[PDB]
């Protein structure tokens, strides 16, 4: 039974912990301007403090 | 095609997303030496001519409220934005006169990529992904380190 | 300084020949100036017209890619709303749309 | 020394003694320092230091 | 740029719009809406970060 | 030293820039990378040198 129970458990590196902060990555279809990037940043950060 | 095939276990895999640019479209412009030698111009002419109106040129330094920043040289927006501007650039000639950069150049477009990655030295490409909600991150290696030997 | 000058005038062909240390041609305009308003021998920027044509079809630039060759393609939808891409043919740009 | 040069005109001269370990300064007094932070010049340093 | 020998002159204010602007325009920063700076800042490789 | 000023004119890189500069106009969509004159890859392109 240890040995079955061995093998089921699944295996990891290192737990993840809330610490207040995460990230947003944005990537637009190649060979965009910046005015697109900015009204798509508008609408995160809108959605984000709505 | 890793990508599409791991795109179809989301109980496992999920934001499984690529790490870099993809390719873009590259502009090349033809100066023919040939002609703009026939004229009368010269190559360094036409080389400092393009590089500082659109790629812009470090000139000098100069001080500013007692610290020292770069003065910068460059085309006025309006006449660097699309390809026909290019027609708007003229260059002195051996004898004085003005000719048109329209009048020895041509315009091609071509394709290209803006970012490449090398690992171990060997050319490479990332891609980076989280594990699906009550799943491990062993168990997410697991399925991608099977689902890569095809 | 860019203002518009208030009068219009008219173009008369005059020279046919091309230079050999410019590769340009010289046309020549006619202006009423009864102001005194522009004196002689100063820099000028001249519009011209050449006609309108409806035949025009106009793409926004960011819906048009290029192929690794060379040509232009673009992503339109059949009648049974499937994708596919069409090869065209882009040749100028005006403001941000494709020709 | 000195009380012989004090009576030297046109000169402003000392005579002195080095530290017993002339490598760093003399551990007497502080070494105070006034610093422009805001971009005033030399002129209002120098006013300011008067 | 271009003097004759009778006082005609042509000045830099002539051709070009001189003014003081930034080093390079591709990074534009935005805190909650309104325009803003950042400064990121990386430990170095071993440190104590409080 | 002709063909070597030639050489050297002939056989340079150029900064071109980038189509839809830095600062861009307001309502630019279009964004792409001028590749101008670059070094000589041959034989041949070297014998073509004026």
């Amino acid at each position: 039974g240890m040995a079955y129970l061995f093998v089921r458990l699944p295996s990891s590196f290192l737990p993840d912990e809330d610490q207040g902060v995460f990230m947003t990555m944005v990537q637009l279809p190649a060979g965009a301007t910046q005015e697109r990037t900015q009204k798509v940043l508008n609408e995160v950060t809108h959605y984000y403090l709505t | 095609q890793l990508l599409a095939e791991a795109a179809k276990h989301p109980d496992m895999l999920t934001s499984v997303r690529p790490n870099g640019l993809e390719d873009t479209p590259q502009f090349k412009i033809d100066i023919d030496q040939e002609k703009a030698q026939a004229l009368g111009v010269s190559i360094n002419d036409i080389n400092t001519t393009l590089g500082a109106a659109w790629g812009g040129s470090y000139v000098n330094d100069f001080i500013d409220r007692g610290r020292v920043k770069k003065v910068y040289v460059m085309s006025e927006a309006k006449y660097r934005m699309l390809p026909d501007d290019i027609g708007d650039w003229y260059v002195r000639a051996a004898d004085g006169q003005m000719v048109p950069f329209s009048a020895f150049s041509s315009s091609r477009w071509e394709y290209g990529s803006p970012r490449l990655e090398r690992y171990n030295g060997l050319p490479s490409m990332e891609i980076l992904g989280q594990a699906a909600p009550g799943k491990s991150t062993g168990e997410a290696m697991e399925l991608m380190e099977q689902l890569a030997s095809k | 300084d860019g203002i518009k000058f208030p009068q219009d005038g008219t173009l008369e062909f005059s020279d046919v020949t091309v230079d050999q240390t410019t590769g340009s041609i010289t046309l020549r305009a006619i202006f009423p100036n009864p102001d005194h308003t522009l004196l002689p021998g100063m820099f000028v920027r001249a519009r011209l017209e050449e006609g309108l044509n409806p035949n025009a079809i106009l793409v926004p630039q960011q819906g048009v890619t290029r192929t690794p060759r060379g040509d232009a393609t673009v992503l339109v939808v059949g009648a049974d709303d499937k994708v596919e891409t069409r090869p065209i043919v882009a040749s100028q740009a005006i403001g941000d749309k494709w020709l | 020394a000195t009380r012989a040069f004090s009576q030297i005109k046109d000169a402003m001269v000392f005579a002195f003694n080095l530290p017993a370990i002339v490598e760093l300064g003399t551990a007497t007094g502080f070494d105070f320092e006034l610093i422009d932070q805001a971009g005033l010049g030399h002129e209002k340093l120098t006013q300011a230091r008067n | 740029l271009k003097v004759n020998q009778d006082g005609s002159r042509v000045l830099l204010r002539d051709v070009a719009k001189i003014e003081l602007g930034g080093e390079n325009y591709d990074i534009i920063a935005e805190f909650n809406g309104q325009p803003a700076s950042g400064l990121g800042i990386k430990l170095a490789t071993g440190a104590n970060a409080l | 030293v002709d063909v070597i000023t030639a050489i050297k004119a002939q056989n340079a890189q150029v900064a071109a820039g980038q189509l839809g500069g830095t600062p861009p106009v307001k309502g630019q969509q279009l964004n792409a990378s001028i590749i101008a004159q670059t070094r000589l890859t041959s034989t041949e392109e070297f014998g073509k040198i004026l």
